[PDB]
């Protein structure tokens, strides 16, 4: 009875400068241990922000996360050519840990 | 959270904010009042569990007599 | 549950945890992460069982908690208070 | 700086094992806890288990338990996974990823390696 994770937006087009949301979802209360990673086209991954919306070192200000019980979103500020990636979410609630499916960022 | 311990004078208490809770171990003696058990003196190394109501706490005392 | 189990012998203190078989288990001392790859290596974390080797009173005594691995410290509620001295022939 | 630099591609044959590497460097490798994660259809990820490096004891997804093995080389700063069995659906790029040695951290990746492309075919 794994907790199952879900980005129901896939793939989301966006324009420069602006402010897009990611949402996801937990099949269960995962009281706020959920953190949110971003992937570039080459394949190298990045914590950004962890316990829904603690920001890891290193992160810019323009991400923001929020989110309680079992729905959670990524808030991305003034939108740069950077910023093109997936996006997931994951739950470090119970074990096994587990991932959504991501949301790929076109910019 | 963790059950306060209070060790003043030489006697030990379990601090709840509600009702104390005895498991097993030193009985103690309840002050009802400011909401503590009394587990007595601590040369008599008391050993006991006690939950408050939730948290549960293991008491061990080793003094060596005195 | 079961109680943690305390064994108090010459100038050592080993400390059981009472669950979780088959998991790891790690631990904490007055909120303080302890049993890893840390200086004190009078500190000692294998299997279900911690070894305080060289037992001080005064740094060593107060709240103790195990918790198997894939679970928080916060969410503990389990703990042993321990005030202990390891005087010769204490008795 | 702090990275974890994984072994490179691997292409092998159905029912064949493969274990590959990932070397820790910029921090202490005994400190934290090292995880091993799954990317198939370059996308779906999955956790399969984590391994204390200080103490050489693993816990595993139970959907890769039979699947995988990990171990450590501590005079190396080295992590491996032993990948069982293979069969096309292991083919997927594999990252390992750290995270905090105890309960209030180990639950978040706060480093990625760069992965490892394993592709199993006939």
């Amino acid at each position: 009875m794994d907790i199952q994770m879900t980005q129901t937006t896939s793939s989301l087009s966006a324009s420069l400068g602006d402010r897009v949301t990611i949402s996801c979802r937990a099949s269960q209360d995962i009281r706020n241990y959920l953190n949110w990673y971003q992937q570039k086209p080459d394949g190298t991954v990045k914590l950004l922000i962890y316990y829904t919306s603690r920001l890891h070192s290193g992160v810019p200000s323009k991400f923001s996360g929020s989110g309680s019980g079992t729905d959670y979103s990524l808030t991305i500020s003034n939108l740069e050519q950077e910023d093109i990636a997936t996006y997931f979410c994951q739950q470090g609630n119970t074990l096994p840990w587990t991932f959504a499916g991501g949301t790929k960022l076109e910019i | 959270m963790k059950i306060p311990i209070e060790e003043l004078e030489d006697r030990v208490f379990v601090n709840c904010n509600t009702s104390i809770t005895w498991v097993e171990g030193t009985v103690g003696t309840l002050l009802s009042d400011i909401t503590r058990l009394d587990l007595g003196k601590r040369i008599l190394d008391p050993r006991g569990i006690y939950r408050c109501n939730e948290s549960t706490v293991q008491v061990h005392y080793r003094m060596c007599q005195s | 549950q079961t109680p943690y189990k305390v064994s108090i012998s010459g100038t050592t203190v080993i400390l059981t945890c009472p669950q979780y078989p088959g998991s790891e288990i790690l631990w904490q001392h007055n909120d303080k992460n302890i049993g890893g790859d840390e200086d004190d290596k009078n500190i000692g974390s294998d299997e279900d069982h911690l070894s305080l080797k060289e037992f001080s009173e005064l740094e060593q005594s107060g709240y103790y908690v195990c918790y198997p691995r894939g679970s928080k410290p916060e969410d503990a509620n389990f703990y042993l208070y321990l005030r202990a001295r390891v005087c010769e022939n204490c008795m | 700086e702090v990275q974890l630099q994984q072994s490179g591609p691997e292409l092998v044959k159905p029912g064949a094992s493969m274990k590959i590497s990932c070397k820790a460097s910029g921090y202490s490798f005994t400190g934290y806890t090292m995880n091993w994660v799954k990317q198939s259809h370059g996308k779906n990820l999955e956790w399969m288990g984590l391994i204390n490096p200080y103490k050489g004891v693993s816990t595993y997804n139970q959907k890769f338990k039979d699947k995988a093995t990990l171990t450590v080389d501590k005079s190396s700063s080295t992590a491996y996974m032993e990948l069982l069995s293979l069969t096309s659906e292991d083919s997927a790029v594999y990252y390992c990823a750290r995270s905090g040695y105890y309960g209030d951290s180990d639950w978040y990746f706060d480093v990625w390696g760069q992965g490892t492309t394993l592709t199993v075919f006939s």
